[PDB]
């Protein structure tokens, strides 16, 4: 059984160090799999020792990356299931085989989250008008290039300033045929007024309806509410967590400070300390649309899922 | 217009009752069968799920049998029960609650055609009535039972009470 | 198959999607008069649609649904197909002509959809008179308890806020806010109304009359004028046509014009909305739905000489009148609804479930 | 078991302890009412209680203790009261009611270690009143060995923050009692403002003394976030729209009120041992929990 903890280690590893895998719901997927090994590969006298031991799991999990906690919230739901089947199904043994469906269930719902939110765009954007996107969010390359197979618009991009990050999807979109734009952060204030409904990453849903997002959205998200133009969050569901904002603020992943100013500059890096938060903060007073697997939702929505989602007594985990 | 010699009911009675007004604890239950009898209705668990239900102030009218679990004369209630009893109770409480109307609209016609503007006198008057009819049936208020029992060929029974002739007549008549 | 509605009017760039049809190109042109193919009620409630006959919301809901229920009630199945299946077909190009003849709103779409879930929700075993009857009486229930209790209930519930002395401030046709003012006013409660009306459906005078002749003090003043007596209305008191999944509202081309305005001067927006009402969509936009309604019946009467008789005889000109605006949860304080005083962002969890 | 030991005894409860908030002490008197009631009844009991709930609110002019006894009146009569006898009944009423009694007295502590790891460290709490729950969520967050400091305001009428610092201080805090009408001066320097409640209404917002609104709208409009304590059964069925409405049975004891109410537009995060919130999180799961 311990090909298990060597499957758990690779993971925790390629997880400790950076992008890996360098898309979110794999890393969903691969999260999954790895709690279905924990359970296939594991008894207990009661549930109550295998919820003890995934809690245990996940708190490794997030305690190591806690700036990912896609994978806490995965743990968390999976807590949800053998929560709810030790719930039903006593409220002993055999239903192992119970926990394993819900898995696979949960699991193929998640292979379809992306086409599923395909389904909504074709509805939103009306031709020839002109959308902001701020990073390569897998999602929204979906959503737009799938809207651009019956109609025509123009998707402005803009760039996180530490990466490229906000030029790959120009290049996509390019080979979409979509006549879309490149500019520079600095820049979206300067082109806010001729947008019309900015549709954004996210790369988490806190239990506040605050999203913690790729860097340089809280500027953009800023810029809309000034311009009251509204905000379109390409959210998958399983993105949730339910943390609320304030604990301990270890809440950006403070990549790399060489990004920002490069270590070819001199002695000046003697008394200059550097900064470069690749995640930053959304409050929710600004949210307009969850665009997700189940169509359209407001920021209060927002807790009703994690009222269902995840149990509530476990978000110390 | 009273209820019937039981003019307080006692246990085991299922009153035919309408919901006057939904509450917290429980809906306030008024029936007329024991002449305007008000009191509870233990709310039940699924209807502890009436919280976003439709409409509390719809179904208020639509009258149904309870069972009267507890009982009070002083403390001026009654705790009416719905979630156990069965329909055949149901249907005997439907020819209860016939005969009630019929003996509504007897007292009314009495008041109309005998002129007994006077309401406790008469009421006791036909209650008394009904309750000499009644107690060799022992049927829930069995006195207007016995009537259109016997009305068919001898309601003549109303020779005690040779005050209004009217009185027969329009209980043969209304009848057939 | 059907006989088409004909497009009518240079459809402006923005608002191309949907359509805009007309009350003078009348559909039943083509039809086979003989009511064999369509259902003789249902296209006299179409026609009577497309003429703009019914107007309140609630209204075209009972008039569709009494429509069915007709329908329904000498409708026949074919010989060997359950019903609960060539019914739903049967309704289905029924629909889609409703569609053509006026557009549909999210009112009568949550109808018909309720209607087919509860066709489909009876199996094999119906016998046709007993089907067509239980169809009837759920059909009742539905209308009783979504739309003439539904309101009763509403107003028996907001007369605790109508205080003494606070004129209230109305939006035109909304059948069933006149209902609650009638319903308070007649429980001792005092107070003025001021009504807003807009083109080109100059309207209020419906909510106006049926007030005044029941007895309340009364003004009324076209939208434009709103800023006017904003200092001095202390409760806007809206309609709606529809609630979204956002949380937000749909009304009349007004009613965000009226939240929006009425927020600035800082007084309280209530709006008053029965579930059934309730959709499932969102709409952050304004600009995605809404049933464009015909160029030529905007005009108005200067001398003689109506500036825009030649309408398309131009080259550019482009007109519309947008329908329906959405007031965003944002403005939007207290939607009043039989299940309590909800706030409005809070409205689509306690009505999905 | 008139109704005068009721109100004596309410009286004498809150006397012995002013440390007991008034709401809990109306519940507790209530639920010694229930015990030696010496009735035999169902609805007969409730009379009883909604009687003596409307003597002990014309007594103490709280929100709290009238609110109490609703969610009392709602928490006897929860599921199926398995009607038996109409007197046993009591006997399993009052069980849930000594029940009601154990989760009133753990909101506190459940709310305090719920909160004091909300407040960043080194920064300036701004409470507004002798709110015991802001008292106890603050003699928390100290106990984990944290640095911040206290402005406190002294809400004009009756003398409160004088007796929060008189209080706290007794905990060794840094406090600084403003002069409540200089709110907007210090609120330019402290970040977040945590404020005691006194009921919760069915919209998110809340309603407290005198000052809070004023305060909450100038901690709102330097984007200064917000904060807010308030334990369960302060929730309310009263939906104000503008601060005249809010009912005059709150507001008395030459014309002054003594609470008032905040929108919900400003409250940026609620506080309840029903767990952390957001305000519309209120009405759903008032509307869910009153029943």
């Amino acid at each position: 059984g311990s090909e298990l903890s060597e499957r758990i280690e690779s993971f925790v590893e390629t997880l400790k160090r950076g992008g890996g895998p360098r898309s979110s719901e794999e890393m969903a997927r691969e999260t999954l799999g790895l709690l279905r090994q924990i359970i296939t590969d594991h008894r207990w006298s009661n549930a109550g020792e295998l919820m003890e031991l995934i809690r245990r799991e996940g708190r490794r999990m997030t305690a190591a990356q806690p700036s990912e906690t896609t994978v806490g919230n995965m743990v968390r739901r999976v807590l949800k299931i053998i929560r709810e089947e030790y719930g039903r199904l006593h409220g002993y043994a055999q239903l192992q085989s119970n926990i394993i469906e819900a898995i696979n269930e949960l699991l193929v719902e998640l292979e379809g989250t992306m086409e599923n939110i395909a389904a909504q765009a074709l509805e939103h954007i009306h031709s020839n008008e002109v959308i902001m996107t701020i990073g390569f969010s897998r999602t929204v390359e979906a959503f737009l290039k799938e809207a651009a197979r019956k109609r025509k618009f123009h998707v402005i991009v803009a760039e996180c300033a530490p990466f490229c990050q906000g030029h790959e999807m120009a290049v996509n979109l390019s080979k979409a045929g979509i006549e879309t734009t490149v500019m520079t952060d600095a820049a979206i204030f300067a082109v806010m007024s001729r947008v019309n409904k900015v549709i954004i990453g996210t790369k988490t849903i806190l239990a506040n309806g605050a999203l913690r997002a790729v860097t340089g959205t809280h500027t953009l998200a800023l810029a809309a509410k000034h311009h009251s133009t509204p905000l379109i969050v390409c959210a998958p569901m399983f993105k949730l967590s339910p943390q609320f904002p304030n604990e301990e603020d270890s809440f950006h992943k403070f990549v790399a400070p060489e990004e920002v100013l490069p270590f070819t500059e001199g002695d000046i890096l003697e008394k200059v300390s550097v900064h470069c938060p690749v995640f930053d903060y959304v409050p929710p007073e600004l949210i307009t649309l969850f665009i997700s697997n189940i169509g359209g939702n407001a920021p209060s929505y927002i807790y009703r899922l994690m009222s269902e989602l995840y149990h509530p007594d476990d978000h110390v985990l | 217009c009273r209820f019937y010699q039981h003019k307080f009911p006692e246990v085991e009675d299922v009153v035919m009752v309408n919901v006057r007004s939904i509450a917290e604890m429980g809906a306030y239950v008024s029936l007329l069968e024991y002449n305007n009898i008000e009191g509870m209705i233990l709310l039940s668990e699924l209807s502890r799920r009436r919280i976003r239900s439709i409409n509390k102030l719809i179904r208020i009218g639509r009258n149904e049998c309870v069972v009267v679990i507890r009982v009070d004369k002083e403390k001026g209630y009654i705790d009416l029960s719905k979630r156990r009893v069965s329909p055949e109770e149901a249907i005997k409480c439907e020819d209860k609650f016939t005969k009630s109307k019929t003996v509504y609209s007897i007292l009314r016609h009495v008041a109309e055609v005998l002129e007994y503007t006077k309401d406790e006198q008469l009421e006791s008057l036909f209650q008394r009535t009904a309750w000499v009819f009644d107690d060799k049936y022992k049927r829930p208020g069995y006195g207007a039972y016995d009537a259109f029992k016997h009305a068919v060929s001898d309601p003549s029974i109303l020779d005690s009470l040779d005050l209004n002739e009217d009185e027969r007549e329009v209980l043969i008549n209304n009848i057939n | 198959q059907v006989p088409t509605r004909k497009d009518y009017g240079s459809k402006v760039s923005l608002f191309s999607h949907l359509p805009q049809y007309s009350r003078q190109n009348s559909l039943t042109q083509f039809m086979s008069i003989p009511s064999s193919v369509i259902h003789p009620a249902m296209v006299r409630l179409g026609l009577q649609y497309s003429q703009g006959l019914v107007s309140g919301s609630n209204a075209r809901c009972i008039a569709l649904l009494r429509a069915l229920q007709q329908v329904i009630q000498d409708y026949t199945t074919p010989p060997n197909e359950e019903l609960s299946r060539d019914l739903v077909n049967k309704l289905k190009p029924y629909m889609s002509f409703l569609t053509q003849c006026r557009p549909l709103s999210a009112s009568m779409h949550n109808a018909i959809k309720f209607l087919n879930k509860e066709i489909t929700s009876v199996g094999s075993s119906k016998r046709e008179e007993e089907a067509k009857s239980e169809l009837r009486a759920a059909i009742d229930r539905y209308v009783q308890e979504k739309i003439v209790l539904a309101a009763q209930a509403i107003s028996r519930f907001a007369y605790q806020k109508i205080s003494n002395g606070d004129v209230i401030l109305v939006y035109g046709c909304s059948s069933l806010v006149s209902r609650i003012l009638q319903e308070a006013w007649t429980e001792g409660r005092r107070f003025r109304v001021v009504v807003v009306d807009s083109r080109p459906w100059l309207e209020g005078r419906h909510t106006l009359r049926s007030l005044v002749h029941a007895g309340v003090p009364a003004s009324y003043l076209l939208i434009p004028a709103a800023s006017y007596v904003l200092p001095e209305v202390s409760k806007v008191l809206l309609g709606a046509h529809a609630l979204l999944a956002n949380g937000s509202v749909m009304s009349r081309v007004g009613t965000a014009q009226l939240a929006l305005v009425a927020r600035a001067h800082n007084v309280p927006v209530l709006v008053c909305c029965e579930t059934y009402k309730f959709c499932e969509r969102v709409q952050t936009d304004a600009f995605v739905s809404n049933e464009l309604d015909d160029p030529d019946d905007l005009q108005c009467k200067r001398g003689e000489h109506v500036a825009l008789a030649n309408w398309q005889n131009h080259a550019s000109l482009r007109l519309l009148n947008l329908v329906y605006d959405v007031t965003p949860p944002e403005l939007v304080d207290l939607v009043i609804t039989e299940l309590g005083m909800i706030p409005c962002s809070s409205v689509p969890v306690v009505l999905r479930v | 078991m008139d109704d005068k030991e009721l109100i004596e005894y309410f009286k004498s409860q809150m006397k012995e302890d002013p440390d007991m908030a008034s709401a809990v002490a109306a519940i507790r008197t209530l639920l010694e009412f229930l015990k030696r009631d010496k009735g035999e009844t169902i609805q007969g009991l409730r009379a009883n209680l909604t009687s003596a709930i409307e003597t002990l609110c014309g007594v103490d002019s709280s929100v709290a203790v009238s609110s109490g006894g609703e969610l009392f009146l709602r928490f006897i009569s929860l599921a199926s009261l398995e009607y038996s006898d109409y007197s046993k009944c009591k006997k399993i009423m009052i069980e849930r009611g000594e029940l009601f009694l154990r989760r009133i007295s753990l909101s506190r502590n459940k709310i305090a270690d719920l909160c004091h790891t909300f407040i960043k460290d080194g920064a300036t709490i701004l409470t507004h009143a002798y709110s015991r729950v802001v008292l106890r969520v603050l003699e928390a967050a100290v106990a984990a060995k944290k640095r911040f400091s206290v402005y406190v305001t002294e809400s004009q009428p009756d003398l409160s923050g004088k007796k929060m610092a008189k209080a706290l201080c007794h905990l060794n805090v840094p406090v600084t009692v403003v002069l409540d009408a200089a709110v907007g001066y210090i609120m330019e320097k402290a970040d977040l403002v945590i404020v005691g409640a006194e009921g919760v209404v069915e919209n998110g917002g809340i309603i407290n003394k005198i000052g809070t609104n004023q305060m909450a709208v100038c901690a709102k409009a330097q984007n200064k976030p917000f904060y807010v304590v308030a334990e369960s059964f302060k929730f309310v069925r009263l939906f104000p729209l503008n601060q005249q409405d809010v009912p005059d049975k709150f507001k008395y004891k030459e014309e002054h009120p003594w609470v008032d109410y905040t929108a919900p537009s400003l409250i940026t995060l609620l506080f309840t041992d029903l767990g952390v919130l957001t305000p519309s999180a209120v009405s759903d799961e008032l509307i869910k929990l009153y029943l």
